[PDB]
């Protein structure tokens, strides 16, 4: 059993944002609750709703969610969150979640199963698809059997971009940082790794799902 | 979430 | 609405050590209470419920307890693995009203130290094709580090106090060290100006220095 969010994006203040909450190993039954649960970046966890998933479509929300926020079971296999007045105070990663249970009637109130997260952005700033640059050592400097090499992903909007390299079959130490917001106001994020210098061209594969850019860039060994 | 408070409280 | 209060907000402990996080609740709850860990672009994993079940495959030295308005969670040997926030969750309701819902503690940040590391650093001039855009991003990478570096930028051997960003990756599972990335960014007027570029890493009495000649790249 798993589940996976869907709809995060970047909307400006004041607009509504529908997210969605795919179930996969299972479909929805008595015996526990479906609920959202957000987190702002760099902020700690904060429960939204949730939703009996006995088919009553019984639901109960946080005193400051009520009104803007509506969970619903959308289908067997769908949980959804339309959020409404979305204010700076609501860019947040949204995490569907399976309350556990270790009974057949009802759950235990804790959270078992969770979703990787969907982002939402609120901004006024334009979508803004990122440039990619080669990341290599100085021309000058002397080669070796072995190199780092890597790519920086520079001035997107929204987050996140994902970033593999080779397709990824190359994942072996390879180390991608956490993004930063430029003094642009747009995030930049750099990825490395390390490789044997001979029969070995690396490639890093970029995408940035908000502007539907995909982009690959071939890493030459230096800046020659 | 009454309901779930007299099942489990 | 009941609010917990977590602490501490951070905490460091040696490998093979132990760390305690305490959750104080505003009023009485009941024990359906439970531990989360997290790791950095990960969604939380349930360790704990009913304040003291560990939930499946969860090892016994992770150990909740407590009960009434104090709940503890004690993670003992600890690994480079167990680095990672900690949440604790409270289930709260009335029999009477419609009145209840799940609070969170704000968070416990676990740093385990491994062996004291000092990093390699590795700097990157910009790609070619940065400099006709009319800025340029300059790259430096600390490798496998730990504990914490400070790093220094220079220009022509003047340090710079603008344009930098610093980010750094979750601690490895397996040796609990760091790495980061720093990035100074400059016009091209200005890297045109310039002949040498430096990345200054400083571990307290341990400094590791890369630099670039902008002409011989
Ligand atoms: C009260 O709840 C009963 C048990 O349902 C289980 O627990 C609740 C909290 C939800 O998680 C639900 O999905 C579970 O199946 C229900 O059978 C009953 O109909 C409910 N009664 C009312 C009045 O809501
Ligand atoms: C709580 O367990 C479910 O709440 C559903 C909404 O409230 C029902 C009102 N009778």
């Amino acid at each position: 059993q798993s589940l996976e969010e869907s709809g995060g994006d970047l909307v400006k203040p004041g607009a509504s944002l529908t997210l969605t909450c795919t179930a996969s190993g299972f479909s929805f039954s008595a015996g526990y609750d479906m609920c959202w649960v957000r987190q702002a970046p760099g902020k700690g966890l904060e429960w939204i709703a949730c939703i009996y998933a006995d088919g009553s479509g019984s639901t109960y929300y946080a005193n400051w969610a009520k009104g803007r926020f509506t969970i619903s079971l959308a289908s067997s296999t769908t949980v959804t969150l339309q959020m409404t007045g979305l204010t700076a105070a609501d860019t947040a990663t949204y995490f569907c979640a399976r309350e556990g249970a270790d009974g057949p009637d009802y759950g235990y109130a804790a959270f078992s199963l969770w979703g990787p997260g969907t982002l939402v952005t609120v901004s006024s700033g334009q979508p803004k698809a990122p440039s990619v640059f080669p990341l290599a050592p100085c021309c000058g400097d002397t080669p070796s059997s072995t190199v780092t090499l890597g790519c920086l992903v520079k001035g997107y909007l929204p987050e996140p971009v994902t970033v593999t390299w080779n397709s990824g079959t190359l994942t072996n130490g390879v180390r991608t940082f956490p993004s930063v917001r430029q003094s642009s106001g747009l995030y930049s994020l750099s990825s490395v790794v390390s490789v044997t210098s001979s029969s070995q061209p690396v490639t890093c594969n970029v995408a940035h799902p908000a502007t539907n850019t995909k982009v690959d860039k071939t890493v030459a060994p230096s800046t020659c | 979430i009454r309901n779930k408070s007299v099942i489990l409280l | 609405d009941v609010v917990m209060t977590q602490t501490p907000a951070s905490v460091e402990a040696a490998v093979g050590g132990t760390v305690t996080i305490k959750c104080q609740a505003s009023q009485s709850i009941s024990n359906y209470f439970s531990w989360y860990q997290q790791k950095p672009g990960q969604p939380p994993k349930l360790l704990i419920y009913k304040a003291s079940t560990l939930a499946s495959g969860v090892p016994s030295r992770f150990k909740g307890s407590g009960s009434g308005t104090e709940f503890t969670l004690t993670i003992s040997d600890l690994e480079c693995a167990d680095a990672a926030t900690y949440y604790c969750q409270s289930f709260y309701g009335s029999v009477t009203s419609d009145y209840g819902g799940f609070a969170f503690g704000g968070g416990t940040e676990v740093v385990v130290k491994g062996d004291p590391v000092a990093p390699t650093v590795l700097i990157f001039p910009p790609a070619a094709d940065q400099v006709a855009t009319g800025t340029v991003t300059i790259v430096c990478v600390a490798n496998k580090y730990f504990p914490d570096v400070t790093v220094t930028w220079e220009v022509d051997g003047t340090t710079q106090t603008t344009g930098i960003e610093n980010s750094k990756t979750p601690q490895n599972s397996a040796d609990c060290t760091y790495n980061l990335s720093s990035t100074l960014t400059l016009t091209s007027t200005q890297y045109n100006s310039h002949k040498e570029y430096t990345c200054k890493v400083t571990q307290g009495t341990t400094s590791v220095v890369q630099s670039f000649n902008r002409g011989d790249c």
